[PDB]
RNA sequence: GCGAGAGACCGAUAGCGAACAAGUACAGUGAUGGAAAGAUGAAAAGAACUUUGAAAAGAGAGUGAAAAAGUACGUGAAAUUGUUGAAAGGGAAGGGCUUGAGAUCAGACUUGGUACCGGGCCAG
RNA sequence: GCCUAGACCGAGGACUGCGGUUUUUACCUAGGAUGUUGGCAUAAUGAUCUUAAGUCGCCCGUCUUGAAACACGGACCAAGGAGUCUAACGUCUAUGCGAGUGUUUGGGUGUAAAACCCGUACGCGUAAUGAAAGUGAACGAAGGUGGGGGCCCAUUAGGGUGCACCAUCGACCGAUCCUGAUGUGUUCGGAUGGAUUUGAGUAAGAGCAUAGCUGUUGGGACCCGAAAGAUGGUGAACUAUGCCUG
RNA sequence: GGCGAAAGACUAAUCGAACCAUCUAGUAGCUGGUUCCUGCCGAAGUUUCCCUCAGGAUAGCAGAAGCUCGUAUCAGUUUUAU
RNA sequence: UUGCUUAAUUGAACGUGGACAAUUGAAUGAAGAGCUUUUAGUGGGCCAUUUUUGGUAAGCAGAACUGGCGAUGCGGGAUGA
RNA sequence: AGCGUGCUACUUAUACUUCACCGUGAUUGCUGUUUUGACGCUUUCACGAGUAGGCAGGCGUGGAGGUCAGUGACGAAGCCUUUGCUGUAAAGCUGGGUCGAACGGCCUCUAGUGCAGAUCUUGGUGGUAGUAGCAAAUAUUCAAAUGAGAACUUUGAAGACUGA
RNA sequence: UAACGAGAUUCCCACUGUCCCUAUCUACUAUCUAGCGAAACCACAGCCAAGGGAACGGGCUUGGCAGAAUCAGCGGGGAAAG
RNA sequence: UACAAACCAUGAAAGUGUGGCCUAUCGAUCCUUUAGUCCCUCGGAAUUUGAGGCUAGAGGUGCCAGAAAAGUUACCACAGGG
RNA sequence: CUGCUACCA
RNA sequence: GGCAG
């Protein structure tokens, strides 16, 4: 269980971690939709600054 | 890539490099840091001495912002002077007009005294300085101005 | 039930002679670790004065 | 049968080529393979071997090392040769006028060298102004200053650095590092 | 849940258990458990008619590009099996090496040059 | 010294060499086979397949000191079938930049999950040491000595200069112990000089990032395998016992 | 839990603790298996510690990558002296 | 040179300078020496000669040195780790 | 053709000697003739056992970027086959037959990538083997009808049984 | 301890194929045919003796030997199967 | 075991003495407790209690590199082991 | 010295 | 290791 001259690790994976894995596949989609929300909000109230 | 792994080369050989006697098993020796005082003592004593035990006093609710104090040495102190005006300052600097080096505004808490300064007066503004850093700054005709 | 071989030095000289047996390297200056502290203390001053005299010469 | 006094079919254990696939490094190896094969100058054989070396075996050479090598007696006008990267040193108070041939220059190092009236040339320009390496001086960087070497040969009473992820009072300082906690090694 | 667009994903023992009248058939008193199963052909053009037969079917014929595609449907491997042909075989058979015999395959008269020049192979 | 019988082989592919004979800038047996004759090209020759003969040949896989074993799995065939991915890491290598490095949390932009662009912070590194309060790295050409590739002067040798690195003696920083100057909120300060003590330190930075193999730890963790434990439910159509009614 | 004129009997072919689903791919120092070719190198069953004795860690043996050099000064051997 | 040591101008250690050159001071050999990192399998062994302990002995149990088998085919011992 | 001893010849191992070829390690040289391969060509010498294990170089499979303006209904893929060729090999290519719609070479990327075994999984198929067997409950028989076909159906005649 | 007992035990009378020691008879099988038609098991298979060998071989070594295809039985072996 | 720096004992002195003439006579982390420094910390700033640190002992693990631990199974189960 | 009560190295 | 006779 302990072998060689290696750093001693703290890998906190003893719970059911695989049920709580959030992978951000939607990073680009959220960026684009965030931009669209930002444009719509600006155009609604123009020329008043957002 | 999997095509570069030795799993591809072990195909056709019975034991996949794990041995016929040893027989790759689930967890011989325990899991994690098990047996660190019993059967992995020879490993922890050799490679991680000091692992077991307590040293020093605890500090409940330690806020690391209190201890922020980045160091800058004297051999690196003139890098905070504007690059476009460094040579002019190194030539025309005198007691009547010496460059001001604001170390806190550049992100440093203490001025330490490693290295040698140009023999040129400077005004160094610091939160903290070491004794030798200030002695070396005064020796070139400069001064340390404490700020907060 | 579990009576096995107790001890044997068989094959131990073969393993020692695969890569050994290597003699330690010799150097011109041995370490003065373990040498008498009073001698080492004075030898420091003697070397310092010798270096000063040769530098001045 | 033969009674073998040595291990059979043993490779030399030295690089005979760069591991790199950079075509321009291969052209440099071509030039110095020809020079080492044909000039009898030991410099060209050393340069050819050094072009094979890996990255950790070609540590960066600070412009301060070059300044110190040029401060050797009778070496002020020698051509400094670095098979590797020449880095800048903002701790210098001054740099001399010098000719330096290197694989790579950082922006600060090259700027300082040219600012002080010197030249920053490549090893192919070197092979034309000094095809036998005349009046040269090879400068190598520190190999044992690497961080990985701190942990090599760790053991009791060896004084090396433990392989550890965090640093502090709670991380490998009590038992075996202190007589108040048992023993110290 | 509703509506969309995709993928270096899987390709009918895979992918959901389910590509099909699949949470179906079926089991269990019950809670529950839970399959197998896609493919003629472009088009049924799914073989009229004659003949043997109690019939199923067969034989002719016919459709089709193909029936070496007939729904017991694309291709149609292996295990296993029938027939024909070849060979061997005294309490197993099978294998390697070597040669004989038989069978198969190959190659220099070359991309030969002009009666001759010269070449290929096997030998003295 | 001389004569004489047989077997196997013929690698190489202009010349270059060493010798020999020299009648000779020629020839040879001397840095590896040529000459000549016959036959054949519908074939002598070669390969494979089947089979006979001679000779040898135990059933593979596995655990094991030891298997053909009277040890275990295997009737046969097809299809499926077992070191993976991830978080954090060690070594090595390649690459970019380098006292810095890392665009991609986000913002801009777009031919729209792409490509392209932007910067503050932050992470790691550039300083260590002490439990901590704290303190914090040049006597000197960043030291001396012995080596040290390479370079310079030479001309066997010899001299000069000697990076990396090795051995060694020192210097500097923090901790520990000792000494204790001018002074003072008279108990603080801590100059100065030391000590067979100690640190994962300084001593002209080397790191950061991406990727790859290998190795590590946690994860289903190479694949299949318990006897058990727990949570929530379904059964007295069998059967055990009581009751009611026949 | 039931039920037992008591056998640990019976409780739907299930009883020294039923059946169903889930936790659950439970854990296994133990058994079994672990899929292409050629080339080069090539072991160990020993040391120390371990509720250690069918297991680990540690050292040894082995491979790989090399690096600094280039006859420098090495050796499972002899001789001579001690 | 020293703060060590000596009654000392004595020593101890480390040095500056000078002399002794390839028979630089025995043999034989040297597919070179030195150095580093990292990681696998293994941690049931067994046999022969010789030394050897317990046992009447054992194809028994336990040690020493070497060589082997394991991990290895080939020729011989008919057969056989 | 036994035992003790001496001698001569002779027999033959993957051992030794010479030579050929393969590979590994080292080694000689190669740029004014380097000359579209220098990760190449070339000179020389030595060496080759191997479980567990390590490393290297290759063979093969599904999919991806690029390329061959690649093959293909004038027949792709698959399958069968003493048609053969190439490679030490993993394998590649090819003749003939069958077949009917896609597929490959090369430079790279990637992985759910290679089976003889796991009392492996699912499906399929043998030998056993025309074998074990089809034997409790007393029992059937003649004729006619029907039908292509009657031990077994129907009807008649008989013989029996269950035996309230 | 009267009575009771598919309880354990000894002796006696009667009785007998339990035995000396076997024989004969009946039906149904087995057997042969028509029809129908499984399964266990199976590394490959199937003659011995000795040897050596994991110390009890079908295979190996050395001998004996050895001639198609088979039927009913049988229980030595297959260290037979489960 | 031999020194270094102290402070001592003894002897006229040189010397000798860091327990027993030598080879055995013993004990980690965590926790507690005592001695020492009266030093560091209790983190908004202080005082005094209290607590926590630093250095050295002691309380103990004899399975002595150091778990906290009674049986039975003839009702039994599983993984294996020749 | 008996009884009761208590038990983190 | 605390009480108590
Ligand atoms: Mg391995
Ligand atoms: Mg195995
Ligand atoms: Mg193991
Ligand atoms: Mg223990
Ligand atoms: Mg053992
Ligand atoms: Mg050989
Ligand atoms: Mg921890
Ligand atoms: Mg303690
Ligand atoms: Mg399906
Ligand atoms: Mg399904
Ligand atoms: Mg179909
Ligand atoms: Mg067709
Ligand atoms: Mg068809
Ligand atoms: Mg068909
Ligand atoms: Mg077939
Ligand atoms: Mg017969
Ligand atoms: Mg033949
Ligand atoms: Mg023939
Ligand atoms: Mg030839
Ligand atoms: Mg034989
Ligand atoms: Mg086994
Ligand atoms: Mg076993
Ligand atoms: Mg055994
Ligand atoms: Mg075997
Ligand atoms: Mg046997
Ligand atoms: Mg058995
Ligand atoms: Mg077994
Ligand atoms: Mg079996
Ligand atoms: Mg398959
Ligand atoms: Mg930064
Ligand atoms: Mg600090
Ligand atoms: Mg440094
Ligand atoms: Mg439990
Ligand atoms: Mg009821
Ligand atoms: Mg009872
Ligand atoms: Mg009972
Ligand atoms: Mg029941
Ligand atoms: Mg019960
Ligand atoms: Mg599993
Ligand atoms: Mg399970
Ligand atoms: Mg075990
Ligand atoms: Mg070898
Ligand atoms: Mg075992
Ligand atoms: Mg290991
Ligand atoms: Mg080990
Ligand atoms: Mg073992
Ligand atoms: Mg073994
Ligand atoms: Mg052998
Ligand atoms: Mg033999
Ligand atoms: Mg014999
Ligand atoms: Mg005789
Ligand atoms: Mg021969
Ligand atoms: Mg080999
Ligand atoms: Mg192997
Ligand atoms: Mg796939
Ligand atoms: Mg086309
Ligand atoms: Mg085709
Ligand atoms: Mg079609
Ligand atoms: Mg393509
Ligand atoms: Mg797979
Ligand atoms: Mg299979
Ligand atoms: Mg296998
Ligand atoms: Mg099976
Ligand atoms: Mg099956
Ligand atoms: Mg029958
Ligand atoms: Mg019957
Ligand atoms: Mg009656
Ligand atoms: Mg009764
Ligand atoms: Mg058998
Ligand atoms: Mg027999
Ligand atoms: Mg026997
Ligand atoms: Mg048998
Ligand atoms: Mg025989
Ligand atoms: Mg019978
Ligand atoms: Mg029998
Ligand atoms: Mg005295
Ligand atoms: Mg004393
Ligand atoms: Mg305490
Ligand atoms: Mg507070
Ligand atoms: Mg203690
Ligand atoms: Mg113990
Ligand atoms: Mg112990
Ligand atoms: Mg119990
Ligand atoms: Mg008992
Ligand atoms: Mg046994």
């Amino acid at each position: 269980a302990i072998s060689k001259n290696l750093p001693l690790l703290n890998n906190h994976f003893r719970k059911h971690w695989q049920e709580r894995v959030r992978v951000h596949f939607d990073q680009a989609g959220k960026k684009a939709s965030r931009r669209q929300s930002r444009l719509r909000k600006a155009a609604k109230i123009a020329p008043r600054p957002i | 890539p999997t095509r570069l792994t030795k799993t591809r080369k072990h195909r056709g050989n019975v034991s996949a490099g794990k041995g016929r006697i040893g027989k790759h098993r689930k967890h011989p020796g325990g899991r994690g840091k098990a047996g660190g005082q019993h059967h992995h003592r020879t490993n922890l004593d050799k490679y991680h001495p000091g692992y077991f035990g307590k040293v020093g006093m605890r500090y409940f609710h330690k806020q690391q912002n209190h201890f922020w104090r980045p160091e800058i040495n004297l051999d690196k102190l003139w890098t905070l002077v504007d690059s476009e005006k460094k040579d002019e300052y190194l030539s025309k600097s005198s007691a009547s007009a010496a460059p001001v080096i604001d170390t806190l505004a550049h992100g440093y808490g203490k001025v330490l005294g490693k290295g040698r300064l140009p023999e040129v007066p400077v005004i160094v503004k610091a939160r903290f300085v070491s004794k030798l850093a200030e002695e070396k700054i005064r020796a070139v005709g400069g001064v340390v101005e404490l700020v907060a | 039930m579990a009576k096995s071989k107790n001890h044997t030095a068989h094959n131990q000289t073969r393993k020692a002679h695969r890569n050994g047996i290597k003699k330690p390297k010799t150097y011109k200056y041995p370490s003065l670790k373990g040498v008498d502290a009073k001698f080492k203390r004075n030898h420091r001053y003697a070397l310092h004065g010798t270096a000063k005299a040769l530098a001045k010469a | 049968g033969r009674d073998h006094t040595s291990k059979q079919h043993v490779r030399s254990g030295h690089r005979t080529a760069p591991k790199s696939d950079n075509v321009y490094l291969q052209l440099l190896v071509k030039l110095y393979s020809f020079l080492a094969r044909r000039t009898d100058a030991p410099f060209n054989k050393v340069i050819l071997k050094s072009l094979f070396l890996s990255k950790i075996n070609r540590p960066p050479v600070s412009v301060s090392r070059i300044s110190r090598a040029l401060k050797q007696k009778g070496a002020a006008e020698k051509t400094i040769v670095v098979v590797g990267t020449v880095t800048d040193d903002n701790r210098l108070l001054e740099f001399p006028k010098a000719t330096i041939a290197a694989l790579r220059f950082t922006a600060g190092a090259k700027d300082r060298i040219l600012k002080n009236g010197g030249e920053a040339i490549t090893l192919d320009q070197l092979a034309l102004r000094a095809p036998k390496g005349q009046n040269t001086l090879i400068v190598r960087g520190p190999r044992n200053s690497r961080e990985a070497v701190r942990h090599f040969g760790f053991g009791p009473h060896k004084g090396k650095a433990p392989r550890i992820l965090s640093k502090g009072r709670k991380f490998e300082r009590a038992r075996g590092r202190r007589r108040s906690r048992g023993f110290k090694v």
